[PDB]
């Protein structure tokens, strides 16, 4: 039946994973395969050692185990995984305060956790943490310190203290600039990169139409393309035209845009342009 | 008659192989022959899998604290998709046995129809998807976050998301199109708007233009699977600037939108949208 051929299919693969048993010309009998596996394993908290588990959490979501005191905030324990995750040396983290290691604005929340709430009670919070000798919450500033967003989960366990994992959730943090328009072409949002792209400040574009900044030879194309991205529904349509900077120079500019459709009601929320310098 | 003796020696060997598995006595002792061989194989395979990958994997109370410190389960797939490891704590959230899943194909426990997407994520290098998994407590939406290796995934599964709100998180009640129905008056502890000045508008109006597309994709997954977690995104404030949020959302034909507040206001000088004028 289908059970017995299945087990012989297990046993042969077992012969492959047993070294003393695979390096054979002829596969031995079931009894000898079993015997060989038993001694092989005899020459060697479930499946994984505490070390192995620490390194797996590290590979999986850049997680390190730490313990803090629920009143002082003293780091009473930190995993060495804290070095690959935060680029802190273990000694800088051990004994230091958790409140000194988080971002100045995130201290109130770190203090509303760990305050007095039984034993085995849970904690979970997001808070930023200083990197030292990579950031993940918006465009990196200039020569400022990096703070990574760290996801802390843990329980309360006396000699009162917090046992926690801090792990990174990197797949969340995110020359050109994005803008939004109504269907008529009216700037109703300008990302700040526009200052560096065409010299203007966002409000100096807001409320005006994009075609107004458009070289007169090119305006008819740009009007046409806008009325087109309206008819194209979701799909993207790009056009190159000349854009009058604030230095009064004309810059060649490839803008790809599309109509942003509400995934439920399917109404048009606005038009998302990505305006680029060529 | 000689077959009896041969099978007796085989049985004795199976007993031994069961004793040597890295499981508790009480669990391994109650296994059948077929599963003793399965766990033996995949455990040797697991040894191989941790051998590869950098580093090779490897106060001794550590692993217990790690596992009970996560709010989800930890697992490792091979290039095929068979579980090479899953933490006992899967039983906490899906009620599946670690002993049952180990060695099995993940697809035997993924809702079919999420099969295609899951197959796409393993390649069949960070990963982050939402998937329905078999729960017996008749599926649960599981957020998987992890890494692919170019050949096997290593990741965390978290159930989504009773309702413990804390200080730095505002609840919204939204329509299925993300227009704001109701808002905690607490929002004003972190933002310039009160529930008077938010209800009636669409979240798409408040998402910074660079995150509209990411929030939209999240809205898609929200209507598709019933629960979603956004990335870190920016919510525009009434003066200017924005506050960073991460949000967990579930459907109830209305939408619950729990926003963890991640930062105080940033760049509040420069306005960006129309609604930030005059």
């Amino acid at each position: 039946r289908r059970r017995r051929n299945k087990m012989t299919a297990y046993i042969t693969e077992l012969s492959d994973m047993v070294p003393t048993c695979s390096a054979l010309a002829r596969k031995p009998d079931k009894l000898t395969i079993l015997r060989m596996a038993v001694s092989h394993m005899k020459s060697l908290p479930s499946f994984l050692t505490d070390q192995e588990l620490k390194h797996l959490i590290l590979e999986a979501a850049d997680g390190f185990l730490f313990i803090v005191s629920c009143e002082t905030g003293r780091v009473v324990y930190v995993s060495d995984s804290v070095t690959p995750v935060l680029n802190q040396p273990q000694s800088e983290w051990f004994g230091s305060t958790l409140y000194d290691q988080v971002h100045p604005d995130d201290v109130d929340k770190l203090r509303e956790q760990l305050s007095t709430m039984c034993m085995g009670s849970r904690r979970s919070f997001i808070c930023r943490m200083r990197c030292g000798t990579r950031n993940g919450l918006g465009s990196v500033k200039e020569g400022e310190p990096h703070f990574v967003v760290v996801h802390c989960t843990g329980y309360i366990k006396a000699w009162f203290c917090l046992v926690a994992i801090g792990r990174l959730q990197v797949t969340s943090s995110p020359t050109e600039f994005i803008s939004r328009h109504n269907i008529e072409g009216i700037f109703t949002f300008v990302d700040h990169r526009c200052v560096a792209t065409v010299g203007y400040q966002p409000q100096e574009l807001l409320g005006k139409n994009i075609v107004e900044f458009c070289h007169p030879e090119d305006q008819q194309l740009l009007r046409d393309s806008f009325q087109q991205v309206v008819k194209l529904k979701g799909q993207v349509l790009s056009v190159m035209f000349r854009f009058r900077s604030k230095t009064r120079e004309w810059l060649w500019m490839r803008t790809s845009s599309f109509t942003f459709q509400n995934p439920y009601s399917d109404e048009i929320e606005y038009i998302i342009c990505t305006n680029t310098n060529v | 008659n000689a077959a009896r003796w041969r099978r007796g020696k085989e049985n004795l060997e199976f007993f031994e192989l069961a004793k040597l598995l890295p499981l508790p006595g009480a669990i391994s002792s109650q296994l059948d022959k077929a599963s003793i061989v399965r766990l033996s194989v995949t455990y040797l395979r697991l040894r191989r899998f941790a051998a590869l990958g950098a580093p090779p994997w490897g106060e001794q109370h550590l692993g217990g604290h790690i596992l009970q410190s996560l709010d989800g389960f930890v697992f490792a797939l091979n290039q095929e998709g068979k579980f090479l490891y899953i933490s006992e704590t899967v039983s906490i959230y899906l009620g599946l046995s670690q002993v049952e899943l180990t060695g099995s194909s993940v697809f035997d426990y993924i809702h079919p129809g999420d099969h295609s997407e899951v197959l796409e994520q393993l390649g069949l290098q960070e990963r982050s998807f939402f998937v329905r998994m078999k729960s017996t407590l008749g599926y649960k939406v599981i957020h998987v976050t992890g890494r692919l290796r170019a050949l096997g995934l290593v990741a965390l599964g978290h159930t989504l998301p009773e309702l413990p709100l804390h200080g730095h998180m505002i609840v919204f009640r939204l329509s299925l199109g993300l227009t704001i129905l109701a808002c905690e008056s607490r929002v004003s502890d972190h933002m310039d708007m009160g529930p008077s000045e938010l209800v009636g508008r669409s979240c798409y109006q408040f998402v910074h233009g660079q995150d509209a597309t990411r929030i939209r994709q999240s809205h898609l997954d929200l209507l598709d699977k019933g629960q979603v977690v956004t990335g870190y995104y920016r919510w525009l404030q009434r003066a200017g600037g924005f506050v960073w949020l991460q949000s967990v959302a579930t459907v109830a034909h209305h939408v619950l939108w729990v926003s963890h507040v991640l930062s105080n206001a940033e760049g509040s000088q420069t306005p960006l949208d129309a609604f930030q004028l005059p």
